[PDB]
């Protein structure tokens, strides 16, 4: 039994053509207290997975740990380690889905709720959720926290099913993931402005883009609104 | 559920309900409440339909295992002790079971033993057990007599299940009816309240608080 | 205090025919008022023509369904590539269920095949392991709404035959596949309509001696 | 529910989605959440249904006889003053969330309500359990100087998202534009895109299938 | 308080009320008529709350007799009924309701037919053939289901009553002293005193 | 939410955040906290909206009424409209207002009424969760007797850092002033404010 | 632990440990068994080199295990009371799970089983 | 102790061309013992029809209620009162006790004697009207009548059909659920006559 | 399980336990001894929670029995019942509990005297001239003060029992159908069959 204390909040990712985008903002929050603003909830596992993760830093550093001596234990008497016998993400994913099954099964869960988001060796996309409870699902757009309720209903007027993946280019795709990073920023008080977003083509790689800002803003039709109803000055 | 068994001159009747039941959703109306161990062993079952189901069957893995040590067929009695030794175990960890165990050996003849999942283990010559029980015992005791014949008594454990199925209402289905002999236990038949009731009412002339 | 279980929603129905029997399910999969995926598939080929579902909480689902799969693997290495027959395969599922009778998987279990004549079955399971074979049974969030339904259309009760007075029964027969499939469909889109954890896209998984079929049909995403 | 309200150039739109739900269960599929407070004065409701019904036909009544008491066409700051010391009295025991919009001699309007008694003034607006699946929408689209059919458009977009990701939204959509200078439109049903697919099946039974015990004629007249 | 019966049978009410007054570990007394005559034709038994059951039946018959005086006219056992279910009706939903569940057992003089009212505490009210209030009924009903004619006469439906005490003796956990039975027909209410 | 207000050398300035939550949800990100109760007499809410609001509605018709009888009233009469309403309902209120005013006479003037319903007469007073972020920046920088201009800036910077550490404080600083020359609104962009 | 396989098998299939406790019952005093028509009776020698014993206090050479069933034997004295302790719980035991007392052939059957299980232990005799 | 689980009892309403239909179980219980099997729930005022699920004394109360208020309705309107008024009496007057409801689900049902009008309605304990073309559903087993009537029920049924696919939603309903059934009442209404017919059910 | 009485006279000990077992609302058995021989001068009668009163007395009787295989000899009630204190003072202390009260009399061969021993649930022993366990002690006990002798025979010991069975089936609330008698003396354990 545990309660969460430094906390991350939404993970945002979709699939497009080619392959997957994910984001997260870089916010540590303890509670109401904004308290961590260099926060990288992203983390690269080889050149072909993204894991973001949201709900306790402590446990995210944690599961940090897992995953990069995942890396090293698969390097052992292993010399296809950057080859065939590379970590692909539903390994990644497999692994992570066991651990919280595991825990959540002896009543002391990782507070989290994590989004594996890649490219496999054969170039499907993979992208899949998964969190303190153990449940897993995938959709060609997944999200956690505010980014569930206020991302996915933007991300899916996009891609609306599977067949929207091909017709969905990266630039379209990212366009999408900005623009929910903005929302979330307007009505999410436990966000912040500043965040990092993760491509995984099947042709380009991966590309990590690291200190974002949300931007183009509108907030100045504010100076209209003037008293809760009667006021006029 | 109502569950009853009844020891008299020509051996053992056996009855049961088939409903099951999760709170007020009626589940299943075709459900087995008595487990057939071996050719002279019955089990009933009350309560907890996994935990009856679940430990009456090992129940009957535990008498074969007794018969091939031992060259004999078990005892009601310890057949019986079994399961109440078993459930003793797990006395407060929330098992649910009201069982009936019956048979017929040479050394004990017709033997009824009731078991349930506080580790009661009681003999007796009548037992009705269930949220219906209640409801069986008023017709049963009412209508009991040691001397009645193997026609009347089959039928006097079928009509108190179906007074049960009707006023109880977590009972029901269908009735399920069996009788133990020195030769054996021998099934009854599927009696399904549907056409049982109407059957009864009409025939009987009894029911008349229904509208006919 | 953490709470180790959830409600995934979704349905399933499973029904049986003369030589084949039918085990459907909705693709949707949700967490409170939002939806976590439009296709999430919950039937399940586990080999030796029996296909599975265990519905509810998903976590609890996918680990059984997991466990009764690697359960069908190693009764082949213990047994000489023995076929598991149906109702071997529903008793073991017990002592899966029954086997964390003190801490259990939060699910509505049902699996459906060929017996060993050939037949078409059903059994269904609760979450700590008492099951039952049956004709028809659905299962999960929907099952109030549904399984009265199949009560009447499959299983023809409560109809009598006309002009007997109420005395004949309407006599019961098998259904082909035809016919059970168009039931399915009018179940999960009634179901659809008045559940709001229910929607998005049917799945059927179809099982004869010829093997398992699968068929897709969409369901209103509201 | 989910309910949004949207200001444009000569005036205001307001809209809603038509489910009514008990529970899991859809008890309406098409319930009217649009309510006329007066004329030119409307009102979407969501929270506990009987209320919001209750509360705007009550404020509704009283700006009436108000209107015939003043001889002047009623305001929405009057409606809004009227509904929110009633909510504030009752301590959010009465749950009703408005989106009050209108026309009046003073110009157009637009507000929210909450069942504790506090209003918000906004140029976009969205209340219920869909709220933020519509807001999403609403901040991604929203722009100053809209003509009335993008405020239609963008008010019925807001409205779909809810009914499409939010499981206690869904059906049909309502809207009701008032324009300056006008009569009031109200468009029920203004998008209907969950219509019921064709059943597999009829399931009209044969004529003496029920089993009848007794048959009488009632008698209706005096 | 704990065991009320009723049985109506073809040209009278009989109602069997237990004897027992418990209160903690101690039969405080063996000899309790649980019952008051509303009217001469008309008879209510009621068990429930210490307190409450006998208040509430002295009141009811106080209101029936002052009717009877004003009027100078008996009110029907479906009459009656109808006013004591209204009186529990409203007392469900005062500051202290009364619990106490009766039965009302009379004649109609206007139809010569006798009648049996069940009604609970929360006024919850049904004409039965044959009534019980508590756990009796959980024996008491499923036998009378079995036993119970329309046309019985009153000595019948005594021997019928019999097979239900028996029953209750043989199966109830507490000890309730037996019962009172008082038999309701066209010529009024009287008491059977071996019983 | 966060609030202040600031007396100076020409009268006094209201300062507030415009950020309405539901738990971690923003209702509403262009709130109007600086409410009118009087020509010039204004209030800084925090705390329910609902409570608040109804507070300042029924003391806006007290002065309202007051001003028929008797004229203009005093900024101290404001905040003891307040403070009865505050004291007197202190079991069935989530409220914590600032009141603001300008006399001539009297020049600024701010009062504070915390929680309980007592009253605080002081220089400069600040309130809301985020405030408490800025009790050392505030204490440090304040200055009696300030221009309009150095006294925005105060405001601002101030009202930037409750924003910055504070969950529950966001979106534009509004401002009000109250001066002999009048009532002046104005408005700060999370553009400019953020990055000082 | 002491884990030492102390019975184990020779070249030739012999048990050693085994047949050599079998040359402890041969040393032992003689012990005899007959059975009648509705009789058992069990005779023992005792060896008259011990004079001045008291025999009210001696252990007797028949052990009652239960009200119906006894025990005599040959060979070791210390090694005899093992075994009837054992046999008497398990007569106990016996009667309390199948609410009957035990057959002879039962009880043998247990003893045997004892005595058998000390052949293919570690660190037992 | 769950005031509308007590008791038990199901109502379910259906429109036909130019006929409507509203049919009740019979059984009244406490808990799990089953007491009366001639607990009619359906009640009628004039041709207006009302059925009502829940708590028993308050089904009782709010019929005795409604008789009450049509009465001096009719004699002061000197006419009887419509299918559409006596929803909105039934709404009024349940929301007049918000705050301590009666524990119950009421369903109106009748023909507009101006119009012609096929007409239904339900309500939640508090007043909410749940208006419907094709049916109303309320009760111990609303959830298997809800699935019973979506999957039958198809628009402008004769009174003959429609008679048939009411009877079998409220059996098939009422034997999935312990605290329904015990007997059944269908009402068929047309223009200007009732049919009254009683079904033969499962008795457990 | 819920009445036993225990009555040591001049040359005997005599057991009276209550043949009710009752689960709910249904008697399910007026038949049952609620006693065991733990060996043939020593006698236990035995009350408390379902399952752990049999399953405790049992194994009490199977660990005496087999003292009395082992040693050939017969321990004294005194020394059986320092055992089965002890037994109950160290399960007060366990996980879970015996929830079981015992009444243990025997006659020491070796004294020639009748001894009564009362032993709780908790492992409380308290050598008695009459005993009870449960509500029955707040009846008998002042009865017992007041009729009881202690140089009384048997049969004087048993009107006496009459006279406390007779009172119990007075003022208690349940239906404790009646008793069986046992009566522990230099000849042994035997069971009165007319009560
Ligand atoms: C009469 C009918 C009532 O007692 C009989 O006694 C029958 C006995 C037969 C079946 C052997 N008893 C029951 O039917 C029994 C009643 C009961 C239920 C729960 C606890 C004690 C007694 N019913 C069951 O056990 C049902 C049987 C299923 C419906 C076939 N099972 C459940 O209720 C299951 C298991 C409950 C459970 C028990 C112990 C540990 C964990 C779980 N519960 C669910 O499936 C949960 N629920 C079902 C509806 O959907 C939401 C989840
Ligand atoms: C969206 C759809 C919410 O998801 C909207 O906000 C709509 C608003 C529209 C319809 C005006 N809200 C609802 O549909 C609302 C959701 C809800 C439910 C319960 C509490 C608060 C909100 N649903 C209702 O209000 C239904 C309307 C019925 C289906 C006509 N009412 C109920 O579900 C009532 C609740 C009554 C209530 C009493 C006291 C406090 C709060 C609410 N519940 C029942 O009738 C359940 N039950 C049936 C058996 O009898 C006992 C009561
Ligand atoms: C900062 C945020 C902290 O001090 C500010 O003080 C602002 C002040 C502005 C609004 C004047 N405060 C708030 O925004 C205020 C914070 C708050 C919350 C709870 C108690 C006191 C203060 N937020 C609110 O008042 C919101 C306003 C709604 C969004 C319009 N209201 C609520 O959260 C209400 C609170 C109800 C209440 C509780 C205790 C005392 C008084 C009122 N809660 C809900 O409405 C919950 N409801 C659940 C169903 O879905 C809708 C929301
Ligand atoms: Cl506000
Ligand atoms: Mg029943
Ligand atoms: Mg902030």
């Amino acid at each position: 039994t545990q309660q969460p204390i430094v906390t991350g909040t939404s993970v945002i990712s979709m699939k497009y053509d080619n392959g997957v985008i994910i984001a997260a903002d870089n916010l540590g929050s303890y509670g109401s207290l904004l308290r961590f603003n260099g926060v990288e909830r992203l983390i690269p596992v080889g050149d072909n997975t993204v894991v973001g993760i949201s709900g306790d830093i402590s446990d995210m550093q944690h599961i940090e740990r897992l995953l990069k001596d995942l890396v090293t234990e698969n390097a052992y008497d292993n010399p296809l380690a950057d080859a065939e016998e590379a970590l692909e993400p539903s390994y990644i994913f497999e692994y992570l889905a066991t651990v919280m099954y595991q825990r959540r099964s002896k009543m002391n869960p990782l507070w989290n709720a994590i989004i594996v988001a890649g490219v496999q060796s054969n170039g499907d996309q993979f992208l899949r959720y998964v969190n303190l409870l153990g449940v897993t699902y995938s959709s060609p757009t997944l999200a956690t926290g505010f980014g569930a309720h206020m991302a996915n209903p933007l991300l899916r007027k996009v891609v609306d099913r599977e067949s929207d993946i091909p017709k969905t280019t990266v630039q379209v795709a990212e366009e999408a993931i900005v623009n929910a990073m903005r929302v979330l920023y307007y009505r999410d008080a436990r966000s912040s402005r500043n965040f990092s977003l993760a491509i995984i083509d099947k042709n380009t790689g991966l590309t990590f883009k690291k200190n974002l800002q949300v931007e183009n803003m509108k907030w100045d039709f504010a100076k209209d609104i003037k008293g809760y109803g009667t006021q006029k000055i | 559920s109502t569950t009853l068994a009844f020891r008299f001159q020509g051996g053992i009747i056996v009855a049961v309900d088939s409903r099951a039941t999760a709170g007020n959703w009626v589940a299943s109306q075709t459900v087995k409440k008595v487990i057939e161990i071996n050719p002279f062993l019955l089990g009933t079952m009350a309560g907890g339909a996994a935990d009856c189901q679940f430990w009456e069957t090992w129940l009957g893995s535990q008498c074969r295992l007794h018969e091939l040590r031992e060259k004999e067929r078990i005892s009601v009695a310890a057949a019986s002790k079994i399961l109440s030794n078993l459930v003793y175990q797990y006395k407060g960890a929330g098992l649910s079971m009201g069982t009936m165990i019956c048979g017929y050996t040479r050394k004990e003849g017709p033997t009824i033993y009731y078991v349930d999942s506080d580790g009661t283990r009681l003999k007796g010559d009548i037992f009705c057990v269930g949220s219906g029980q209640t409801f069986a015992y008023g017709v049963l005791d009412s209508n009991y007599k040691w001397d009645l014949s193997v026609e009347d008594a089959l039928y006097l454990g079928k009509r108190s299940i179906l007074a049960a199925a009707h006023r109880d209402a977590y009972s029901g289905g269908s009735v399920n009816l069996y009788h133990v002999t020195e030769d054996g236990w021998i099934y009854h038949g599927n009696h399904d309240v549907g056409e049982l009731f109407w059957k009864v009412k009409e025939e009987e002339g009894s029911f008349n608080n229904v509208i006919g | 205090q953490f709470n180790p279980y959830g409600d995934n929603g979704g349905t399933i129905l499973g029904i049986a025919g003369e030589d084949f029997a039918v085990l459907a399910g909705d693709t949707r999969n949700i967490t409170d008022y939002s939806i976590n995926s439009r296709y999430e598939p919950k039937v399940f080929d586990c080999g030796d023509n029996i296909v599975m579902s265990a519905n509810g909480f998903a976590a609890d689902g996918d680990a059984l369904v997991k466990r009764f799969k690697n359960s069908v693997k190693w009764y082949h290495f213990d047994h000489n590539d023995k076929k598991l027959s149906i109702n071997s395969a529903a008793r073991n599922i017990q002592h899966l269920l029954y086997g964390k009778r003190f801490f259990p998987y939060y699910v509505h279990t049902i699996i459906a095949g060929l017996d060993e004549d050939g037949k078409g079955a059903v059994y269904s399971f609760d979450p700590v392991g008492s099951y039952e074979r049956e004709q028809c049974r659905a299962g999960g969030a929907a099952a109030s709404l549904i399984m009265p339904f199949l009560d009447n259309q499959v299983n023809f009760k409560n109809q009598y035959e006309p002009g007997t007075n109420g005395k004949v029964k309407k006599p019961l027969k098998y259904l082909s596949v035809e016919e059970v499939i168009k039931l399915v469909r009018d179940s999960f889109t009634s179901a659809t309509e008045r559940h709001i954890q229910v929607g998005d896209g049917l799945e059927i998984l179809i099982v004869t001696k010829d093997g398992v079929r699968k068929e897709f049909y969409e369901l209103k995403r509201d | 529910t989910t309910i949004v309200g949207v200001k444009f150039n000569n005036g205001v739109v307001i809209a809603a989605d038509t489910r009514s739900t008990q529970g899991p269960i859809v008890a309406d599929k098409n319930c009217a959440k649009l309510h006329r407070i007066s004329p030119k004065i409307w009102c979407a409701g969501a929270g506990t249904a009987a209320d919001t019904e209750a509360v705007t036909q009550l404020i509704g009544s009283n700006i009436e006889l108000h209107s015939l008491y003043t001889s002047r066409e009623p305001r929405v700051v009057s409606a809004l003053q009227m509904l929110k010391q009633h909510l504030f009295k009752y301590q959010g025991h009465i749950g009703a969330y408005l989106i009050v919009a209108g026309v009046d001699p003073t110009g157009s309007h637009l507000f929210s309500i909450h069942a504790h008694g506090s209003t918000d003034v906004g140029y976009y607006l969205s209340l219920g359990s869909g709220s933020l699946a519509a807001m999403a929408v609403l901040e991604s689209h929203w722009k100053q100087d809209l003509t009335k059919e993008e405020a239609i458009k963008l008010a019925s977009d807001a409205i779909q998202a809810g009914i499409w990701n939010d499981l206690g939204s869904g059906s049909n959509v309502d809207v009701c534009v008032m324009e300056i200078g006008k009569d009031a439109e109200y468009l029920r049903n203004y998008l209907t895109p969950n219509v019921r697919e064709e059943k597999q099946k009829s399931y009209k039974f044969p004529r003496g299938t029920t089993a009848v015990l007794k048959e009488s004629i009632v008698n209706i007249c005096d | 308080m704990d065991i009320i019966l009723g049985i109506r049978v073809q040209d009278s009410v009989i109602l069997a009320s237990s004897k027992a007054v418990t209160r903690g570990i101690s039969v405080l007394k063996d000899s309790d008529d649980k019952t008051r005559q509303l009217s001469p034709h008309t008879l209510m038994s009621f068990a429930g709350e210490a307190g409450d059951t006998v208040q509430f039946a002295e009141y009811i018959q106080a209101n029936i007799q002052l009717y009877s005086i004003r009027e100078d006219y008996e009110l029907s056992p479906q009459a009656v009924s109808s006013f004591v279910r209204q009186e529990l009706a409203k007392s469900i939903r005062s500051r202290r309701p009364y619990q106490v569940n009766v039965l009302i057992g009379g004649y109609d003089k206007k139809k010569n037919k006798p009648e049996l009212y069940q009604i609970d505490y929360l006024g919850t009210k049904v004409e039965l053939p044959y009534g019980a209030h508590g756990y009796s009924g959980f024996y008491t009903f499923s036998l009378l289901d079995h036993h119970y004619r329309p046309d019985m006469t009153t000595e019948e439906g005594l021997d019928l009553l019999k097979l239900c005490v028996q029953e209750l003796e043989k199966r109830m956990p507490m000890d309730f002293k037996g019962v009172i039975v008082k038999i309701v027909d066209k010529d009024g209410i009287r008491q059977v005193d071996d019983f | 939410t966060s609030i202040m207000a600031v007396t100076f050398k020409d009268g006094v300035i209201l300062g507030a955040d415009s950020r309405t939550t539901t738990g971690a949800y923003i209702a509403n990100r262009v709130t109007d906290k600086l409410t009118r109760v009087h020509d010039k007499i204004w209030c800084c809410r925090s705390g329910s909206a609902a409570d608040t609001q109804a507070i300042a509605d029924i003391v806006q018709y007290h002065l309202e009424l007051y001003t028929s009888q008797y004229g203009t009233p005093s900024t101290e009469t404001a905040a003891s409209v307040f403070k009865e309403l505050c004291y007197e309902n202190k079991d069935n209120l989530t409220a914590g207002i600032i009141v603001a005013g300008y006399d001539d006479k009297n020049k600024g003037e701010v009062y504070t009424i915390p929680l309980g319903g007592s009253v605080h007469k002081l220089p400069y007073a600040i309130a809301g969760s985020g405030s408490t972020f800025i009790y050392g920046y505030c204490d440090k920088n304040f200055r009696e007797n300030m221009s309009k201009e150095e006294t925005v800036d105060f405001i601002k910077h101030s009202l930037s850092q409750a924003i910055k550490w504070d969950g529950s404080s966001g979106g534009v600083i509004r401002m009000v002033v109250l001066t002999a020359a009048g009532v002046e609104r104005l408005i700060f962009y999370p553009d400019e404010y953020e990055q000082l | 632990g002491y884990d030492r396989a102390l019975s184990i098998f020779s070249p030739d299939g012999h048990i050693f440990q085994v047949e050599y406790a079998l040359e402890a019952v041969k040393r032992g005093t003689c012990a005899v068994g007959v059975k009648g028509k509705n009789c058992v009776v069990l005779g023992c020698e005792r060896r008259s080199t011990l004079k001045l014993q008291d025999t009210r206090i001696t252990p007797s050479k028949v052990s009652k295990i239960d009200s119906h069933v006894v025990l005599s034997f040959s060979g070791l004295n210390a090694d005899s009371r093992i075994l009837i302790e054992k046999a008497r719980v398990e007569a106990q035991s016996h009667r309390l799970t199948l609410e009957d007392p035990v057959t002879v052939e039962y009880l043998t059957r247990y003893v045997a089983g004892v005595q058998q299980r000390y052949t293919q232990s570690g660190g037992v005799r | 102790s769950d005031p509308s689980s007590i008791n038990g009892g199901i109502v379910v309403a259906m429109t036909g061309k130019d006929c409507v239909a509203i049919a009740c179980d019979l059984r009244l219980g406490s808990q799990s013992l089953g007491v009366s099997n001639k607990f009619e729930k359906i009640f009628h005022y004039g041709h207006v029809f009302l059925g009502i699920t829940g708590l028993a004394t308050d089904v009782t109360t709010l019929n005795e209620m409604f008789r009450y208020k049509t009465n001096l309705y009719k004699l002061k309107e000197e006419r009887a009162i419509e299918p559409e008024t006596f929803t909105q009496l039934v709404s009024s007057s349940l929301y007049e006790r918000r705050f301590g409801p009666y524990f119950v689900g009421p369903v109106v049902a009748g023909i507009n004697s101006k119009s012609g009008k096929p007409f239904i309605a339900g309500f939640d304990l508090i007043g909410c009207i749940d208006e419907a073309k094709d049916f109303i559903v309320s009760g111990t087993a609303s959830d298997q009548l809800f699935g019973m009537c979506e999957s039958l029920y198809e628009p402008n049924l004769e009174p003959e059909d429609l008679f048939e696919t009411i009877s079998q939603a409220l059996l098939n309903a009422a034997d999935r659920d312990a605290l329904s059934g015990w007997g059944a009442v269908v009402y068929i209404i047309k223009k200007d006559e009732v049919v009254k017919r009683y079904l033969k059910m499962r008795q457990d």
